[PDB]
């Protein structure tokens, strides 16, 4: 009858690591090996209150008084030095392949049946398309979520680490390359050949991302954000906490993982809002809203179980999103 | 009774094994009963030659270490014994269990008398201290502190102040002292209103159930528990008569055979363990003794108090 | 034959169920008594990072609470699970007598 | 008032630990209550840590326990606007002025 | 229906840096690049008590007896060296571009009506009276804080940084340029339209803003001010903690900003005051007083919410508020 298997465990490929932020100058790029580390320091900032009233609160007595005693504040903020306009954002991306096969899985004939739907996949169109919007993620630095928003101008350096070396060295603009078309190149797709050859197992594919960004002496740089521990008083309050691995910014490697899988241009919403990553209920944090809900055909579960258990293979489009999904891993699976 | 001229203090008196066994309903800490007769055998010792009168006690119990124990898969508890010797045949006696508490109490006395103005205030209270060393305070013996980091002395506090503001000063300086502890005082009143809303609520209520109610931990439904107002623990509050007053030597067995006997029974009314600090008074809190034996109703109780 | 119910009866006077804005916060009484003010011995627990409260997930309604506290004390906690025991079989020995 | 008898029992049996405790070497130990729950070190130190906390009369203590005891009630605008805020501050001042003033006579 | 949305995150435009205070000497200020930092000092200040009594104080023994134990902080302080008679204070300024947009919406149609209302006020009116208060903002040094109230002569220099260096350089009287009046000039104009190209998205922006204050030799400097934990002793109090990056005083990069929106001379209240900083409820922390109370109907709220839901549009300058509201960015939204 080959029901569902209760637990699906698929392990992540396209491992990235943590991406440490350093800074220094442009044309100096080349030399950035000994460049000193972007430092979370912290300051104290004081507001007035700016959030919206409930009617019970706009007496102007007791809005005057309530800006009378303010919320004082410490942040933990990442800038550049005042001598260094460019933020180098490094980490390493190790595409590992073997997708379809989960790390735990119960009934063993959906297992075989689910390899048997991928391998079909990849003998019918191998990971160049996810490979190719991969590469696009990679060479526009999405990675650099709020660093890219207004710098003057982004560069990705991509070098393919064999033994210890670089054996073939990529380097783009990611300006040029925008955030919402995946175009065809000639050098993209030779990194997304690379790519393809990683996630189908033909190759250890170990990529050092290296992406510089003009921003401007002194102004701020976003690593990625923590949560905060809220024990004590409210004027020594740390509002905001940020990464650091060891006295270096850091953003998440997950953040990085989220700006990668960026590749999702076949929700039955509108294209002019561009890709979203590749989630199950294609869900993205900023907007509230999940694309792809269950209600509509088009989840990663009803087209994943539409696929393996009664054939109904989707278009090509709903396809590479469910073996985008399963490079992206997860827990899917009932109780 | 009469209020005290001074008010002398012990301080922090260490009692090993004091009855925990307070009355037949309640265990823990002693009877109110046993610090008024220790003072009046202080009273009838001492007292009686430094030409003063000691009456009234105020109870602290800085420190309470009762020898319990809670047995395993029981929720209540038991009391650890002492082992008797043997009979003459050489068996096992039959068990009588008593409770034995650690105590660290200290007390407030009251004094009155001619003979705090014919003696120093530091001798009499010396000469109380030198006393009670010899003597015994629930059952247990009071231990008399050798070689410690210093001897908790005594201070006998002449309650007349010249003003109301050294007299409140002279209380707050002896609060402080005897501040780690819990002054036991009766709230028979409350006690005796808490029937009356009892009564309103139920007819036909007995204030031993007011008691009761006064000592359990009610839970009520929408749960949440009934809030009590203060410790509110139960307290032996005297004597009632049970048999007319015997002549002296017509009753078989007695202590002595010049004193009348009467068979009595015990009397349990309602306590409240506060703090010093919440009687802003601290001639207040004593306990005193109350006869009325032509009635029976052998009773202590603090007056004065509320 | 005593049932489980008859031991939660008596299980139930050492949890405590406190309120917070969002649910109900349980926790666990060492004295039996649900968290009375003054003979009430509540057990605090030390937890990740300043956490100072009652052992116990914050739960819609205390239904959910309570049940969560109840399974938690049928777990890890057995010696108030045999206190609750006993004390149910002198209630059944009880109504077999009064 | 009970939660102020607890704060008094708290400093009034903590006097049995040692005559100098804050006299431990640190950097961050409650400098302004240290003036409250140890007063022995005045026996050791005669002229410097004794003249410190009688003329000053370290009772400040009570504002910082009405900042703790304000955190136990709720972050709640209708508690905040009606007259339920300002009897509470009422009577918790009418308390910690008690309070304060028991710890404004230590030197007796 | 329309409803407002539940998350309105609009992201800061107008992006400054922490303003590090830099010494030396007037007319050397064109080789005012190797100048020495000024260095945030401790120094010990020791006082009577000065404030008010409340009348249980004011007994005489008792005042007596507490003037004779004056108290002892330690404060930071930052002064100009003995032989330097200008503050230099050099911070750059990214103006961003896309203020509509929000980084954060729940409602998807909410969030068109609000992108069609700001493209409608940018169709009829561009970023041109708001850019020209915010070149006001550089031209006169606001920013310089309390380093302005006694100078003898401000001067700030702009120079637009193109892809290395300076494209287009600014040189303005910030004491001619008042503090009170939007007044019309030629260099203004330039610098007005640069700043509007900012914010339109028709370009990048990037301005290094210098500001020489001829304070006096030796004088003091005001850097902002951190805020202290207060775990230690009262003789070593540290009362005062002073901003620094390096070794190197600053004002904090929100001081700045604040400075630079002090452009709304539109508020219900008298314009003898002079421009308050654009905030939702526009309030001031110094005066303890919020202009634009929700009882009136000029606040941010009110005013963006007849704006977009129900279609009112406001006067010209309250929707040229709501606009500097949506460049100043803000956790917008109910809960």
């Amino acid at each position: 009858i080959l029901s569902t298997a209760s637990v699906l465990a698929f392990e992540r490929k396209l491992d990235p690591s943590d991406a440490l932020m350093s800074a220094g100058a442009w044309a100096q790029r080349d030399a950035s090996q000994e460049w000193p580390a972007v430092t979370v320091r912290e300051k104290s900032v004081r507001g007035t209150i700016s959030n919206r009233l409930k009617t019970k609160d706009r007496d102007p007595a007791k809005l005057d008084a309530s800006i009378q005693s303010p919320n004082l504040q410490t942040v933990d903020v990442a800038n550049l030095p005042s001598d260094a306009d460019t933020l180098k954002v490094r980490f390493t991306l190790r595409v590992l392949g073997g997708a379809g096969t989960p790390s735990a899985c119960n009934d063993a004939a959906y297992r075989d049946k689910l390899l048997q739907t991928v391998a079909t996949y990849v003998n019918d169109q191998g990971f160049a398309e996810l490979a190719r919007r991969y590469a696009h993620n990679l060479a526009n630095a999405r990675f650099l979520w709020r660093n890219r928003v207004g710098a003057e101008a982004v560069e990705v350096r991509i070098n393919h680490i064999r033994q210890g070396e670089v054996a073939r060295a990529w380097r783009f603009d990611a300006l040029a390359i925008g955030l919402r078309d995946f175009k065809a190149d000639a050098e993209l797709d030779a990194l997304a050949e690379l790519i393809a050859s990683g996630l189908s197992g033909s190759g250890h594919v170990l990529l050092e991302v290296v992406a510089f960004a003009r921003i401007g002496d002194g102004q701020e740089v976003f690593p990625s954000q923590e949560l905060i521990l809220d024990k004590g008083d409210k004027k020594g309050q740390k509002s905001k906490t940020l990464y650091s691995v060891r006295d270096a910014a850091a953003i998440h490697s997950q953040k990085i993982g989220n700006a990668l899988r960026t590749i999702d241009t076949w929700y039955p919403d509108e294209d002019g809002l561009g890709p979203i990553a590749v989630e199950p209920y294609g869900s993205v944090t900023s907007q509230g809203k999940a694309y792809r809900q269950p209600k509509q055909k088009l989840d990663f579960y009803t087209l994943l179980d539409n696929w393996v258990l009664r054939d109904e293979a989707p278009a090509v489009e709903q396809q590479h999103y469910v073996i985008a999904n399963l490079i992206r891993g997860g827990v899917f699976g009932e109780a | 009774v009469t209020d005290p001229e001074a008010l002398l203090l012990l301080p922090r008196l260490s009692i090993q094994n004091a009855n925990a066994i307070s009355s037949p309903l309640t265990w823990g800490f002693p009877s109110p009963g046993a610090f008024t007769g220790f003072v009046h055998a202080l009273q009838r010792r001492v007292g009686i030659s430094l030409d003063i009168e000691l009456d009234g006690v105020g109870i602290v119990c800085h420190r309470f270490e009762a020898q319990i124990s809670q047995p395993a898969g029981k929720r209540t508890k038991v009391f650890n014994l002492t082992r008797n010797p043997l009979n003459r045949d050489g068996s096992t006696a039959a068990i009588v269990e008593e409770g034995r508490a650690h105590l660290e109490v200290s007390l407030l006395l009251g004094v009155h008398g001619d003979g705090l103005d014919d003696h120093p205030a530091q001798e009499i209270a010396r000469q109380v201290q030198e006393q009670a060393g010899a003597m015994r305070l629930a059952g247990g013996s009071i231990l008399p502190w050798c070689n410690e980091r210093f001897p908790a002395p005594n201070a006998e506090l002449l309650m007349l102040g010249g003003s109301d503001e050294q007299r409140r000063k002279n209380q707050r300086r002896l609060t402080r002292r005897l501040l780690p502890g819990f002054a036991l005082v009766s709230r028979e009143a409350l006690l005796q209103q808490h029937l009356e809303t009892l009564r309103t609520t139920l007819p036909e209520a007995t204030t031993l159930d007011a008691l009761l109610d006064l000592c359990r931990i009610n839970f009520e439904p929408p749960w949440q528990v009934r809030d009590k107002p203060g410790w509110l623990v139960p307290i032996p509050a005297g004597y009632n008569a049970l048999s007319p007053l015997y002549l002296p030597g017509e009753v078989r067995n007695a202590r002595d055979r010049e004193t009348p006997l009467r068979f009595v029974e015990n009397l349990f009314g309602l306590g409240e363990w506060l703090s010093p600090h919440r009687v802003a008074a601290l001639s207040d809190l004593l306990w005193y003794h109350h006869a009325e034996p032509d009635k029976g109703l052998y009773r202590w109780s603090t007056p004065r108090f509320v | 034959t005593i049932s489980k119910t008859d031991i939660d009866c008596y299980l139930q006077t050492y949890v405590v169920i406190d309120p917070v804005s969002n649910g109900w916060q349980w926790g666990i009484d060492e004295n039996g008594v649900g968290g009375a003010l003054h003979h009430g011995r509540v057990e605090m627990v030390e937890g990740e990072n300043g956490y100072f409260g009652l052992r116990g997930a914050t739960h819609p309604t205390e239904k959910e609470a309570m049940a969560a506290a109840l399974g938690y004390l049928w777990k890890c906690r057995q010696d108030l699970v045999a206190i609750a025991r006993n004390d149910a079989i002198e209630a059944e020995k009880y109504r077999a007598k009064a | 008032a009970q939660i102020c008898d607890e704060a008094l029992q708290y400093a009034a049996r903590l006097r049995e630990l040692e005559p100098g405790w804050s006299a431990t070497p640190g950097c961050q130990l409650h400098d302004a209550e240290q003036l409250w729950l140890d007063p022995l070190r005045a026996q050791t130190d005669e002229t410097f840590l004794q003249r410190r906390l009688r003329g000053d009369w370290p009772a400040e203590v009570g504002n910082r326990f009405a900042n703790w005891l304000n955190r136990a009630v709720s972050s709640d605008s209708q508690i905040l606007g009606s007259p339920e805020a300002a009897q509470w501050s009422q009577e918790l001042s009418k308390e910690l002025t008690m309070f304060k003033e028991i710890l404004e006579d230590e030197r007796d």
